[PDB]
């Protein structure tokens, strides 16, 4: 290694480590939102700078995901898996599985830069997000990061993020959420409603 | 398609889940964020009895981390495979206690297979053919013992496992 190349590689992995971080710091606030925006950030710096998960471990020795932040990351896994299998359907199974999937691995590099493999989670058992509020996270995300020319079957892939956020959402007003009634949602691909949804 | 079948692939990494994903292909649609992360399920259409079948397989990302086995180990899918290394140990000990409680909490009719594999060939066995037999059939459950160095048998249980499901749908 020249010396810019030593100089380069450390300054890039101190900022990775503020990155993973950020992360953590959304996590631990059970910011949904906030914790998938940061775990993209930190992907997309690490992909730029040339940097593994291998390469930041190391620096990242005296921080811990705690009990809490371990919970939401189990949530988060459970439902994105859930979701990418519903989504999966005889109309369409490429587009909203690969969006959700994608959401998945990438929370799951945040976590394979801190954790060797096969090293466990630690999650508190007790603490519970609520999978509807978990789904509308997926979802506002995927709505933020989907090209706006992607489609899910015949709908906009934003629009249709919108109409699922809306009927969770309602679903939640009526204290009507359960797994089959979420389900409903994540499976549907729109195909019974009276227009192709479009984003603008 | 006439059908579309979600299957899960469960394992640790390291294992050799990579050997058996081998038997699928890469799903083609992108655009910039997929292409960005990934995926991490593989696809295979197949033609039987007349009719197209979709596979559809999770090798679920970060699945190493959540060893407890809550639902989305054991709900949402026609088929399980649960996978270890026959070179370790602790990957056999591992499945013994993963794939219990899967086949206790999933629906009786959920196709489940047992693989051992020798994906990387420069490497030791260690668990007997003998012993996680013994298992399987304390379970109830299919068993195959494969090597990298021949494929046939696994291609030949997702074959199986096809049909299984197909006829009890």
């Amino acid at each position: 290694e020249l010396g810019v190349q030593r100089v380069t590689r450390i300054e890039n992995l101190e900022n990775a480590k503020k990155l993973w971080d950020n992360a953590n710091s959304m996590l631990e606030k059970g910011n949904i939102s906030g914790y998938l925006k940061a775990a993209n950030e930190l992907h997309k710096f690490m992909k730029e700078k040339n940097l593994k998960e291998d390469d930041l471990r190391p620096e990242l020795s005296d921080k811990t995901i705690s009990p809490k932040g371990y919970a939401i990351l189990q949530s988060l896994w459970g439902a994105a898996s859930d979701y990418s299998r519903a989504a999966a359907t005889l109309t369409e199974s490429t587009v909203e599985p690969g969006l959700v999937s994608a959401v998945n691995k990438m929370s799951a590099f945040f976590m394979d830069c801190k954790l060797s493999p096969n090293e466990r989670a630690t999650p508190d058992p007790d603490f519970k997000v609520g999978k509807s509020k978990i789904l509308v996270g997926i979802m506002q995300f995927i709505k933020d990061v989907a090209d706006p020319t992607s489609k899910i079957w015949m709908h906009n892939t934003k629009a249709l993020m919108n109409h699922k956020i809306a009927a969770i959402q309602k679903l939640e007003r009526s204290n009507n959420v359960n797994d089959e009634t979420l389900e409903s949602v994540l499976s549907s691909k729109g195909e019974n409603l009276s227009e192709y949804l479009s984003y603008k | 398609y006439d059908y579309l079948f979600k299957l899960l692939l469960i394992g640790d990494s390291g294992v050799g889940k990579s050997c058996l994903l081998l038997r699928f292909a890469d799903d083609t649609y992108t655009e910039s964020y997929i292409s960005t992360i990934g995926v991490d399920f593989k696809i295979r259409t197949i033609e039987l009895d007349g009719k197209t079948i979709k596979l559809q397989i999770w090798d679920t990302a970060g699945q190493e981390r959540f060893r407890t086995i809550t639902s989305s180990y054991y709900r949402g899918a026609h088929g399980i495979i649960v996978v270890y290394d026959v070179t370790d140990q602790e990957s056999f000990n591992n499945v013994k206690q993963w794939l219990q409680e899967i086949d206790r909490y999933a629906s009786e009719n959920v196709n489940k297979l047992l693989v051992g594999i020798k994906c990387d060939l420069t490497t030791k066995k260690v668990v007997d053919y003998t012993t996680a037999k013994e298992f399987a059939d304390s379970l109830g459950i299919p068993f195959l013992e494969t090597s990298a160095k021949n494929a046939t048998n696994v291609e030949q249980s997702f074959m199986t496992m096809a049909a299984e499901i197909k006829k009890r749908m």
